[PDB]
């Protein structure tokens, strides 16, 4: 599973 | 600009490092800590919005403010409109300030 950064 | 997932954790509302749901058409993303996961899941991961919080069956009705959701057996009476554009909320929220 992937992550994103905000 | 258009992206497929949201910029804030669906559980707590804060930004940062978020795991993205793999369910087709799901835009939800979450802190690992907020899901009580220790590491990003290996391979495919579908978020808790897709399963009924009462029984694990496939969800058909969805809180718009948190990952609580309800299968066909448990959805009646689960959600009410809120003051934010009538968006539906589960019992975890004050409908006047969801
Ligand atoms: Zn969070
Ligand atoms: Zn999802
Ligand atoms: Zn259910
Ligand atoms: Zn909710």
């Amino acid at each position: 599973a992937r992550t994103k950064q905000t | 600009p258009k992206q497929m997932h949201e910029d804030y954790c669906f559980q707590c509302g804060d930004g940062g490092e978020l795991v993205m749901c793999d369910k087709k058409d799901c835009p939800k993303a979450y802190h690992l800590l907020c899901l009580n996961l220790t590491q990003p899941p290996y391979g495919k991961w579908e978020c808790p919005w897709h399963q009924c919080d009462e029984c694990s069956s496939a969800a058909v009705s969805f809180c718009e403010f948190c990952p609580h959701s309800f299968c066909k057996d448990h959805e009646k009476g689960a959600l009410v409109p809120s003051a934010l554009e009538g968006r539906l909320c589960c019992s975890e929220h004050d409908p006047m300030a969801p």
